């Protein structure tokens, strides 16, 4: 058995199931590595996970997320809130806290949402 | 994001707001909801509790309680002053 | 230069060398073996025959010293100690009789066995350290004449020490080892402090000559070589030299002076073919010889003749060397 | 907090290392020769050290930023730190105790007196003294709001370790014969003493 996690990240619609376990740094989404995605201009907002603590990060462990609904917009907001959420749960569990509070920190300071869905619920008032 | 909270805490100049959250982590953050600090979880074995929680008067700390038979000092950094038990 | 003949002398297995000393007015070599071996053989450069040996049954070794230089008691007896507490005579004269130094009374249970003593000059005093301060006791009466207490609070069975060129009875120095610490001590009057002052033992716990005084050249366990004037002792503590050399990229294990205190000697043990020569004053390095092209082994002790022309260079190999420089 | 480990090698070198995993996690090269004391403020936010060649060196904890150096006279031997106080003295081999003020990174106390080397040294826990004690059979108190020394303690059995309790109560004092530790008691029920200097021989 490897060290592994799973976790999922939600937009409107859209349902990505995330696969953080051990490896050496495969990222693929359903098939495919992360620079091929097209909306192509939207890859840089899923490019964002790699960049807010630091590039490297990733040597010991490997991705494998699978979208199932939404749109073209509500697919890609879906994994990148999963990455983000994926990548702090090996630091839930095999890493220390303070590492993580570190990770964190460098995500809520900049954050997007990048760990909280969206829900609306309106009111009169 | 978390957290069903039993415990709050407020600034007296309306900007800083803490919350005690579904377990021994204290996070703090502003009118903008940007969290500060999320503050580790209850030790001392005689699980977790976070029932009570006070902003200080000068603004320059805040006092942790749960019910695990001590109490937890922290400053508006991240760092934890004192943990006084009884 | 003159390349001497190579020796033959060599232990069955690989070991060390208790002390390195020389007769004062022959050639010959004295050797204490680990394996309660007295032996002492004539050297010339192109002889090392066995003239005598002595393995006292009963009585182990530990430690080796050359029997005080000036008596009259140099050329006869020979003092040497092991596990046990008391230490042993040898006598030229061959009697050999051994004369139980045990008779320290109420403090010769305190130490680890006779492993370290520094007898003095004219053999009326004889220096012992404890983990710790000094007995200072006859050679040949058994009575403890005296003891200088020095203190210590880090002194841990302090490794050589020696009464100065300018003689015991102007002064008397203390090497506080595992920091090096320098404490200068009056035989004239019991109880008196010359000077104490810092030496640095954040480099070099590597044991020291006293030259002559006119030079204290010191070793670091770095190859940094540190020349220290006697006059820098005074205040204020910190020394300072007046050139501080490196040659050595690694440890300085070995440290010698020549009896006008104008040549340095230096060795090391953990790479072989390793050795150094040092002039003073003239502050210049012997080129010609030694250099690594000469086989030198892991060097652990060596030693100036009374004339220093000589030089003997123990392994760890068995073999010890001699040179005429 | 118990969860980082600093070590200071022979060769300079100061790691950080995380007490739960054992693990690699900083590494620092300032010093040039052998790191004889480390410590960090209780808040861990500034990183004091000491070598051999004179430096003192102040890091950021968050960072790895160089926050400052200062360079004194003599190496230093050792660093004991005072953590409500933010205070930390030094034995320097010019037989002087160098007290620091950290956020200030300025040197401020300096002590002078000790004959001989001191091995031995410790803060009060309220930070207004400091026994020490030296090869001169010296084992001193030292009141910082005056900065001089008001006490001197002359043994035969000369301490090779004091050390102060984390209540104001007791001492804990090694020494060099004997394989126990005497605990000394400082009598804590009244004083308004100031009285001085040498004495007995």
């Amino acid at each position: 058995a490897v060290p592994s996690v799973q976790t999922f990240g939600k937009k409107k619609s859209a349902t990505a199931v995330a696969h953080v376990k051990a490896g050496k740094g495969l990222i693929k989404v359903n098939g495919s590595p992360i620079t091929l995605v097209e909306p192509e201009i939207l890859r840089f907002k899923v490019y964002e996970p790699l960049l807010l603590v630091g590039l490297d990060k990733f040597s010991n462990i490997d991705i494998r997320v699978r979208v199932t609904g939404g749109g073209h917009v509500s697919q890609v907001y879906a994994i990148r809130q999963a990455i983000a959420k994926g990548l702090v749960a090996y630091h839930q569990k095999y890493v220390d806290e303070q590492s993580k509070n570190e990770l964190k920190k460098a995500f809520t300071s900049y954050d997007r949402t990048l760990l909280i869905a969206d829900s609306r619920r309106p009111e009169p008032k | 994001v978390y957290s069903d909270v039993l415990a709050l805490s407020m600034r007296p100049d309306g900007k800083e707001v803490a919350v005690s959250t579904l377990k021994g982590q204290i996070s703090i953050f502003n009118i903008e909801d940007a969290k500060q600090v999320g503050n580790i979880d209850c030790r001392k074995d005689i699980s977790k509790f976070f029932t009570t929680i006070h902003y200080s008067f000068d603004g320059m700390a805040i006092v942790a309680g749960g019910n695990n038979n001590s109490i937890c000092l922290y400053d508006v950094p991240n760092e934890v002053l004192l943990k006084r038990f009884i | 230069i003159v390349r001497l003949k190579d020796a033959n002398a060599s232990h069955p297995s690989h070991s060390a060398i208790q002390s390195l000393s020389f007769h004062p007015s022959k050639p010959l070599l004295l050797t204490g073996g680990y394996d309660k071996t007295l032996r002492i053989y004539h050297i010339d450069g192109k002889t090392n025959h066995l003239v005598t040996s002595l393995h006292l049954v009963g009585s182990p070794i530990q430690t080796c010293t050359f029997y005080t230089s000036l008596s009259n008691q140099n050329q006869q007896n020979i003092f040497t100690a092991g596990r046990r507490r008391y230490m042993h005579s040898w006598d030229l004269s061959q009697t050999a009789k051994i004369e139980k130094f045990s008779r320290l009374y109420g403090h010769e249970s305190t130490q680890r066995s006779f492993e370290n003593f520094k007898v003095a000059h004219l053999q009326n005093s004889q220096t012992n350290s404890v983990h710790g301060w000094i007995n200072i006791l006859h050679s040949t009466s058994g009575l403890w004449l005296m003891g200088c207490k020095i203190e210590g609070v880090i002194t841990d069975f302090c490794i050589d020490y020696q009464p100065i060129s300018r003689g015991k009875f102007r002064t008397i120095l203390i090497a506080v080892n595992a920091y090096g610490e320098v404490w200068e001590f009056d035989l004239n009057k019991n109880g008196h402090v010359i000077r104490r002052w810092k030496d640095q033992g954040g480099v070099g716990i590597t044991k020291i000559q006293v030259g002559g005084n006119r030079w204290l050249a010191v070793g670091s366990e770095s190859g940094f070589v540190n020349l220290y004037d006697r006059n820098n002792a005074m205040t204020s503590s910190t020394p300072t030299p007046v050139a501080a050399l490196d040659q050595l990229t690694t440890t300085i294990s070995n440290l010698q002076f020549s009896p006008d205190g104008q040549i340095l000697c230096m060795a090391s043990r953990a790479v072989k073919d390793a050795l150094r020569l040092v002039h003073l004053p003239s502050c210049s390095v012997f080129s010609n010889w030694p250099t690594s092209g000469t086989p030198l082994g892991k060097v652990t002790s060596v030693a100036f003749s009374p004339s220093g022309g000589l030089l003997a260079v123990g392994n760890e190999q068995g073999k010890v060397r001699l040179w005429k420089l | 907090c118990g969860n980082f480990g600093f070590i200071g090698s022979s060769n300079g070198s100061i790691t950080i290392y995380n007490m739960q995993s054992g693990i690699l996690r900083k590494k620092y090269k300032l010093h040039k020769r052998a790191v004889t004391g480390i410590s960090l403020d209780g808040m861990n936010r500034k990183m004091v050290s000491c070598g051999l060649d004179g430096i003192v060196g102040f890091y950021d904890f968050n960072k790895s930023t160089l926050l400052g150096k200062l360079k004194l006279d003599a190496p230093i031997t050792a660093m004991v730190y005072h953590r409500s106080s933010d205070l930390f003295a030094l034995a320097l081999d010019d037989l002087s105790i160098v007290v620091i003020d950290a956020v200030t990174q300025r040197v401020v106390r300096q002590l002078w007196g000790h004959s001989n080397r001191i091995t031995a040294f410790d803060f009060s826990p309220e930070g207004r003294w400091i026994v020490s004690a030296s090869l001169d059979s010296t084992i001193r108190t030292w009141d910082l709001p005056t900065g001089g020394c008001i006490d001197g303690i002359i043994v035969d059995n000369v301490a090779t370790n004091v050390k102060f309790s984390p209540n104001g109560d007791l001492l804990a004092t090694t020494h060099v014969t004997g394989n126990g530790i005497c605990i000394w008691t400082n009598r804590a029920q009244f004083k308004t003493v100031s009285t001085r200097t040498i004495d007995e021989s």
